RNA sequence: GGGAGACUGGAAUUCCUGGUGUAGCGGUGGAAUGCGCAGAUAUCAGGAGGAACACCGGUGGCGAAGGCGGGUCUCUGGGCAGUAACUGACGCUGAGGAGCGAAAGCGUGGGGAGCGAACAGGAUUAGAUACCCUGGUAGUCCACGCCGUAAACGGUGGGUACUAGGUGUGGGUUUCCUUCCUUGGGAUCCGUGCCGUAGCUAACGCAUUAAGUACCCCGCCUGGGGAGUACGGCCGCAAGGCUAAAACUCAAAGGAAUUGACGGGGGCCCGCACAAGCGGCGGAGCAUGUGGAUUAAUUCGAUGCAACGCGAAGAACCUUAC
């Protein structure tokens, strides 16, 4: 809860085909990490979570090792 | 509330269906 | 025959452990559960058990010429480590440790609760 | 017991030996209420360590001080369910014991009739180290190697 | 995660096929039934099909209520905030009425992986139409209809105005310092929680999201059983649902809280209660005392810990009561 990065006017933009941002909220299996350790909003972990799930489904991240 | 009050008209309702059901053969004939 | 590494596939549940030594592709060498050990009934589970059949089992893979092997453990069952430390005392030098369970996505229904 | 107990009895010097250590086998190895007995026997038996092997009783401490010393084993415990065991510190007290009980204690099955000369015999084998008795020391010693990667717990 | 349609993703369970591979697998407080020894379980590869969508995910969001979360596209409903441009009381409630309405259930046609009322065995038990175990059919799933009831509960009808606050959290707006990001603080609108005054309550407790202070409209109550039952009527393919009495009988039925008692409820703490250590009993012979007995009596008691070298601290007669 120390603050959400994404949710700055300095703050990337997420996108289902940035593998990159992506590694850094999902666990070493897969996991989508939470939002009480990851820190996001609400709104934008709604966005974190439709991403990775989009992304494992074109086959850009495991479905889970 | 207190439970007592709710098995004691549940009682009557299981027994009532239970004559529903024994009779339901005998109704439809007198039914007529 | 003669291959010298190979991997082992331990599955410990609450009822039972089964221990199976197979090549890098999958074909079974040598196998030995807890029942094949002697025990019958609720002792199948008892972490003696479990040590027994490890022992057994790593046994006939040695005849086999197994050197080193790779473990997967898989079940809740209370002799998974020592299911490893029975292949370490017979000593067939395991490699690295893992972890297959099957934990499905919410997939089929779970059998009624016990009472 | 629940508070935490005071060593009562105290490991008194020996009076023609010198040396606690001694004190704690002459009273270790007892009968009932025999300290006459045992002032007997434990002279006389380290005396056939005087003399049998020829090395001074000093010398007949050093042996036996450093021959049959198993000093660490293991211990049970509820964990596991079971009969799993984890190495604890032990004063050596529970290291003579493990020899004791086969000592000039059990040395009678030994066809060795000839009262004390048998146990003279028993704790020079004692002094051995090789003898009868560091069996069940070296059988706790396989047993606690057995169990040798069980110390997680380390209690 | 408001709703409907269409396409689509993978992890697991099951089954089929083919390798490796022998003698067990499964299940429980323990077992048996069962599956195997004709090649099971295990294990690797390929395939078939159906249902539900781990992590995100919670005292968080949305919908009038029921309820709603795998991804994408299409169609569509509601809500809040800001500006005050627009009509100018067009508001509120709403008897009957109409629509929506978890689950189970009914009809016609598909589908059926797992789970599984009924039904079989196996086991426990004095008995098992049960809990436990192995199997298993309607159902659970889809399309179109029907049913219309639930602890359909905040057990709290709808609208409006007022009445101390503190602390969390979910949306939308803006002043004070600015790094010029935001959990910086400040104010205001709308949700959703915890605590707490005035006040209210029989008490528990409610307390700006009232069970406080007032106004408008609707529903309902008038002791407990008989009974939400019968009769009549409406609806329904059926199960049944809605409206709804009387005779008779009882002197109570009830709501809240206090104190003990109890629990096959929980926590903590003590005792040779365990753990550390020593020595015994249980195996042999004999002393004593009980039970089972035979008999003419084998006197009367004592019966679990708290009876059994106990009333006995003296049965050759006396004792002694048979």
């Amino acid at each position: 809860t120390r603050k959400c990065v994404f949710c700055s006017k300095k703050g990337q933009t997420i996108d289902y085909k940035d593998t990159a941002l992506l590694r850094t909220y999902i666990s070493e299996r897969g996991k989508i990490r939470a939002r009480r350790v990851t820190g996001n909003c609400v709104q934008h972990q709604r966005d974190i979570a439709v991403a990775v799930k989009n992304a494992r489904e074109v086959a850009l991240l495991p479905f889970g090792s | 509330g207190s439970v007592i009050k709710k098995r004691r008209k549940r009682m009557s309702k299981k027994k009532h269906r239970k004559l529903l059901r024994r009779t339901r053969v005998q109704r439809r004939k007198l039914g007529k | 025959k003669n291959v010298p590494h190979g991997a082992a596939h331990i599955k410990s549940t609450f009822n039972n452990t089964i221990v199976s030594i197979t090549d890098p592709q999958g074909n079974v060498i040598a196998w030995a559960s807890s029942g094949h050990v002697g025990f019958k009934g609720s002792r199948k589970s008892t972490p003696f058990a479990a040590q027994l059949a490890a022992e057994n089992a790593a046994r006939k893979a040695q005849e086999h010429g197994v050197k080193k092997v790779d473990v997967f453990v898989k079940g809740p069952g209370s002799g998974r480590e020592t299911a490893i430390r029975s292949l370490q005392a017979a000593g067939l030098e395991v490699g690295t440790i893992s972890d297959v369970t099957p934990q499905p996505h919410n997939g089929c229904r779970p059998p009624k609760r016990r009472r | 017991p629940r508070k935490g107990p005071a060593p009562k009895r105290p490991l008194v010097n020996d009076p023609v030996y010198g040396s606690q250590l001694v004190t704690q086998l002459v009273n270790k190895v007892l009968l009932e209420g025999k300290k006459s007995l045992a002032e007997r026997i434990v002279y006389g038996a380290l005396e056939q360590a005087r003399e049998k092997t020829g090395t001074d009783p000093v010398v007949t401490l050093k042996r036996a001080l450093d021959n049959v010393k198993p000093a660490l084993e293991v211990r049970s415990r509820r964990v596991g369910g079971a009969t799993y065991q984890v190495p604890v510190e032990v004063r050596p007290d529970r290291s003579t014991t493990l020899a004791l009980r086969w000592l000039v204690n059990f040395s009678r099955q030994r066809r060795e009739k000839t009262m004390v000369e048998r146990l003279a015999n028993e704790i020079l084998d004692a002094s051995n180290g090789l003898g009868a008795s560091v069996k069940r020391r070296e059988d706790t010693h396989k047993m606690a190697e057995a169990n040798r990667a069980f110390a997680h717990y380390r209690w």
